[PDB]
């Protein structure tokens, strides 16, 4: 168990106490680290403590070896030599510690809270290995976060899928989605058993909570439910694999006379070819994932894997392929858990197909020809590199657009976070521009492109469709109540079930919530299609719902909204509250 | 229409003779035990989806011996073909059959049970704790 070192990359095997990753440093790199951190501790072959049981001195400034064990001043033998080495920390290996001093940049990683846009745009900054460090402290930090995290302790249970919910006194208590897990223990003085992997939903209406678990009691008063975050694995592989150029192509069956849409884009195709990967960056809704199957076309011979962020794209990406591609050479994996529903026409997780769709953290650890991937502002660069090293090909594709939001990063709650500095992918993307770039949607007409170029975009956008003359707009406020985290204005939806019923083409409107409580009560009351921006995006549909609940950060948000508007296909409406952002816009007022 | 017979009547013999009606679900009144929070009992029901087909012998003669294909949604098809895909093996399963016919412009799951009984247990049962 001996590696290198991190700044210096030399053979030595010590490593920090304090800095929670524990990660292998050299005899000058950590002393300079202890040095200038507060962290006073080591790990070695062994522990450093003042061996004598009479003392407990554990820093690493003072200990004293008492022959064959550290010891400290009152406790020192006289024949003995301090272990602080000179200018160093004694150690395994002295003679080859290859020098190395960028370690303030290190020093600030292992110390800063990740609150601070600072933190994160400068975690971005550092070494390869440095980043792949930052990012799995990162996550680790993330995992600790939701461990501390509110303990359930509930008084009531309503039905055998319905209970009542309630939460101590001291700690964050999460909200209640599919997406958490949960698990009930019994206190009976004994037998302190998980009951089950439970997620749990808000119920319909008043203090009634949907709950529901692999096995299911009719749960009892003195339990509690306590969210357990999952472990972080270590990785290797780099996060952006190196470029080389080519001449000829290397090694695809191409298909003669096989579409029309993608001739146009052969040109593209073989400047991928001629790398040894290629990236994408376009506006949404210029029906990239069509591309992405007409790409597939230009060479559908090899035995590929593919994968994507969320469910919606990788299902929607799979009726498309459905659509143009042959059904039995294709199929989707999906996890264990399942918990949230899939593209349930196609192929349970058969791994063994030439075009393989699957998610981001149930992808296996296989290898392939080529691939491609949805979205890099949903993605981080842990997962690049994690990818990198469970999967090798010869090429690789990447999508993604500036304009949409980034991963959530809860940590960071101060300031805004630059699109450039989403991931590497996204400062390489600005830095150096795309790869290739598709400027037209064809989801949207005129009206909706024309005001996104207008209001965020560059006035540079395009369609090819008229206005569908369904414009319509409100804006009067109506009151929220405080509800789980945010609240719901229901006297918006009160007048929405009033008005419906005029709108005949728009039963099948898709409502648009990116609150929970809000999402599942406006289902609760009509039963309209109910959606979440997170889910929604990529995709596109016919009849649209838009609605804002209140004014903040995060319903203010110029990138929600106009990724939110980047989703109408035939007709929509969108109500509001806000009277600039209302002026905002160039559609019809009503 | 009788193409829907001859797939159903896969490998084993062709003596079938459809008590249904071609494809629509011959329906018949068979006790039954359940418990599903909605309900909870164990009292006779009415069965509706079962294209029933009774094999017959050699001379045309009826024997007990039914071929039971049900219509389902799609997931249950998945479901239950990979479960009987592990179990497939104990002399306890009578032998299945899965496939998706096409009455209509529709790709509608089948499952196919080959040489059941005319009664379950439940019946026989039933006959004897409700005498009369
Ligand atoms: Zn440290
Ligand atoms: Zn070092
Ligand atoms: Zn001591």
């Amino acid at each position: 168990a001996v590696g290198a070192c991190v700044l210096c990359n030399s053979q030595t095997s010590l490593r920090c106490g304090a800095c929670i990753r524990r990660p292998f440093l050299c005899c000058k790199c950590c002393y300079d680290h202890v040095i200038s951190t507060s962290h006073k501790l080591v790990l070695s072959v062994n522990p450093y403590v003042c061996n004598a049981p009479g003392c407990d001195v554990t820093d690493v400034t003072q200990l004293y070896l008492g022959g064959m064990s550290y010891y400290c001043k009152s406790h020192k033998p006289p024949i003995s030599f301090p272990l602080c080495a000179n200018g160093q920390v004694f150690g395994l290996y002295k003679n080859t510690c290859v020098g190395s001093d960028n370690v303030t940049d290190f020093n600030a990683i292992a110390t800063c809270d990740w609150t601070n846009a600072g933190d994160y745009i400068l975690a971005n900054t550092c070494t390869e290995r440095l980043k792949l460090f930052a990012a799995e402290t990162l996550k680790a930090t993330e995992e600790t976060f939701k461990l501390s995290y509110g303990i359930a302790t509930v008084r009531e249970v309503l039905s055998d899928r319905e209970l009542h919910l309630s939460w101590e006194v001291g700690k964050p208590r999460p909200p209640l989605n599919r997406n958490y897990v949960f698990t009930g223990y019994r206190v009976t003085k004994n037998s302190k058993v998980q009951i089950g992997e439970y997620t749990f939903e808000k119920g319909d209406y008043g203090d009634a909570v949907v709950y529901r678990g692999t096995t299911t009691y009719k749960l009892n008063v003195g339990d509690y439910f306590v969210l357990t975050s999952h472990t972080v694995m270590p990785l290797s592989a780099p996060t952006l694999v190196p470029q080389e150029h080519y001449v000829r192509i290397t090694g695809l069956y191409p298909t003669l006379n096989i579409s029309d849409e993608f001739s146009s884009n052969v040109a593209n195709y073989q400047k991928v070819g001629m790398q040894k990967y290629s990236t994408l960056q376009g506006p949404p809704g210029t029906g990239k994932s069509h591309f992405a199957i007409g790409l597939a076309l230009y060479y559908p011979s090899a035995r590929i894997v593919y994968t994507a962020c969320s469910h919606a794209a990788v299902d929607a990406l799979c009726e498309k392929a459905l659509k143009y591609l042959p059904i039995d050479k294709c199929s989707r994996i999906i996890p264990a858990r399942a918990r949230v529903e899939c593209f349930d026409k196609f192929k349970v997780n058969s791994t063994l197909e030439q075009y393989v769709f699957c998610t981001v953290n149930a992808l296996p650890e296989t290898t392939a020809d080529i691939v491609v991937f949805d979205e890099i502002s949903m993605a981080t660069n842990y997962d690049l590199s994690v990818v990198n090293a469970r999967l090798r090909a010869k090429h690789y594709v990447y999508i993604g657009d500036p304009a949409q939001l980034p991963a959530p990063r809860t940590l960071l709650t101060k300031g805004t976070l630059e699109p450039e500095y989403f991931n590497s992918v996204c400062r390489l993307m600005k830095t150096i521009g795309p790869d290739m770039f598709l400027g037209t949607c064809r989801r949207c007409p005129a009206e909706i492109v024309d005001t996104v170029s207008a209001l965020v975009y560059d006035n540079k956008l395009k369609a090819h469709k008229d206005k569908s003359a369904q414009c319509f707009k409100m804006f009067y406020k109506g009151v929220i109540t405080h509800d789980v985290s945010s609240a719901i204005n229901r006297p918006q939806i009160g007048v929405v079930r009033e008005f419906l019923t005029r709108n005949p083409a728009w039963r099948k409107a898709v409502f648009i919530s990116p609150y929970n409580s809000q999402n599942a009560v406006a289902s609760k009351i009509l039963g309209l299609p109910t959606q979440t921006v997170d889910s929604s995006q990529g995709s596109e549909y016919d009849y649209v719902i838009f609605t804002q609940t209140t004014e903040t950060a995060h319903s203010c948000n110029v990138n929600r909204f106009n990724v939110a508007i980047t989703r109408a296909k035939v007709g929509i409406l969108c109500i509001m509250s806000d009277r600039d952002l209302y002026d905002k816009l160039q559609f019809t007022s009503l | 229409a009788q193409s829907f017979l001859n797939r159903v009547c896969g490998v084993s013999a062709a003596r079938l003779t459809p008590c249904g009606t071609g494809t629509s679900t011959d329906v018949v009144y068979r006790a039954f035990d359940i418990y599903n929070d909605k309900v909870a009992g164990f009292a006779k029901f009415l069965k509706t989806n079962c294209c029933r087909f009774q094999e017959k012998d050699e001379d045309d003669n009826l024997i007990d011996s039914y071929f039971v294909v049900k219509r389902h949604t799609f997931s249950n098809y998945q479901h239950e073909e990979t479960i009987y895909n592990l179990l497939k093996d104990c002399p306890a399963v009578a032998k299945h059959d899965f496939f998706k016919f096409r009455i209509d412009g529709d790709m509608v799951p089948h499952i196919s049970r080959q040489r059941l009984t005319k009664y379950t247990m439940a019946d026989l049962v039933y006959a004897l704790r409700h005498f009369d």
